[PDB]
């Protein structure tokens, strides 16, 4: 029983280390959240802006490699297939 | 997120109690 | 190869990239140097196992007094276990540091997608080797500076205090019938 | 050349040792074609 305790203590210290960071932004919570609401709104807006820029412009910080992954290159395939829609549709000869 | 946050709070309190019990038992 | 191709086609995603981009190399090496967390922890635990076996083996010859070999093993092994947490923490933090900068001014040497991906792979392999060298030279040193060259000082300094301070001196040294 | 070397050294801000950044070319051409704005307005004035 007393032999096992060091392992339990260190493992639970690691788990409390994992949860304490989340508790840091959760020290306090009042009804109607007078300032947490504004802070979280700013966080969400910044996340959306940086993700839009990452999706289209191609900013740093680990853009996903799974799929063709976002409008940026779909938007490019438009900008470089439209020069095929120009060629294809327009034609006439021997009437001109 | 609200249920997750409350369950985090309860989990943190339970872990605090568990480490207090380890402290008072290891002695 | 496929992952690098997509990274190239997405990190300059809106505009024709006329130069092989860089965050793709960073993403590949960062995605590859995070699998080291398993082998290093396995090495630390393996060393812990052999070093506890050594303590038991070199306490066996103390069987002259029973009830004191038990205390000595119970103290040294608990110290080693209390130290495994710190050494594993530092082991994780070393590679976590390695996941930060991706140095390339080291002795690392300086369609179009295939050429770009080949150039990215010829660099990813080199940096994989150069981070393997640096983790291979600092896994031993990390373990020992925290585990061995600290349990040695614990033995040479603090063991006597604990053994003399634990209660019932008359029973800590039991004369064996032998 | 100095003007574009500084662009290299600013968009390679912290990270290091990689090939060439394209936004250096981007920023330099954006700086070069921003002064075309004067001759075109001068030609409009001449036509007027």
């Amino acid at each position: 029983i007393r032999d096992t305790l060091p392992g339990l203590r260190n493992k639970l210290q690691s788990q409390l280390l994992s949860i304490e960071k989340e508790v840091e932004e959760y020290k306090n919570f009042r009804p109607d959240d007078p300032a947490r609401k504004t802070k979280a709104l700013l966080q969400m807006v910044q996340q959306f802006a940086v993700d839009f820029e990452k999706r289209i412009e191609g900013s740093g910080d680990q853009i996903d490699t799974y799929e063709l992954s976002g409008g940026a290159r779909i938007n490019r395939i438009f900008h470089e297939r439209f020069p095929f829609e120009l060629v294809k549709m327009e034609f006439d000869e021997k009437e001109l | 997120q609200a249920q997750r946050r409350d369950e985090m709070l309860r989990m943190y309190h339970a872990l605090k109690e568990a480490l207090s019990i380890i402290g008072n038992i290891n002695t | 190869r496929r992952e690098i191709s997509y990274a190239i086609k997405n990190i300059h995603g809106i505009r024709t990239g006329l130069f092989t981009p860089d965050m793709a190399f960073e993403t590949i090496v960062k995605k590859q140097v995070k699998k080291i967390r398993e082998p290093c922890l396995k090495c630390v635990d393996m060393v812990i196992s052999e070093l506890i076996s050594t303590v038991r083996q070199c306490t066996k010859k103390l069987q002259q007094y029973p009830r004191l070999r038990e205390e000595m093993e119970r103290i040294v092994t608990t110290h080693i276990r209390e130290r495994e947490g710190r050494t594993k923490e530092q082991v994780m933090l070393l590679i976590d540091i390695e996941l930060a900068y991706m140095n390339t001014n080291h002795e690392d040497f300086i369609p179009q997608l295939e050429r770009q991906v080949e150039t990215i792979r010829n660099l990813v392999d080199s940096y994989m080797a150069i981070v393997n060298k640096t983790v291979r030279d600092l896994m031993p040193k990390t373990i020992m500076h925290l585990m061995i060259n600290n349990t040695k000082e614990f033995i040479f300094s603090e063991l006597l205090a604990n053994l003399y301070s634990c209660g019932d001196q008359n029973t800590l040294m039991e004369e064996s019938a032998e």
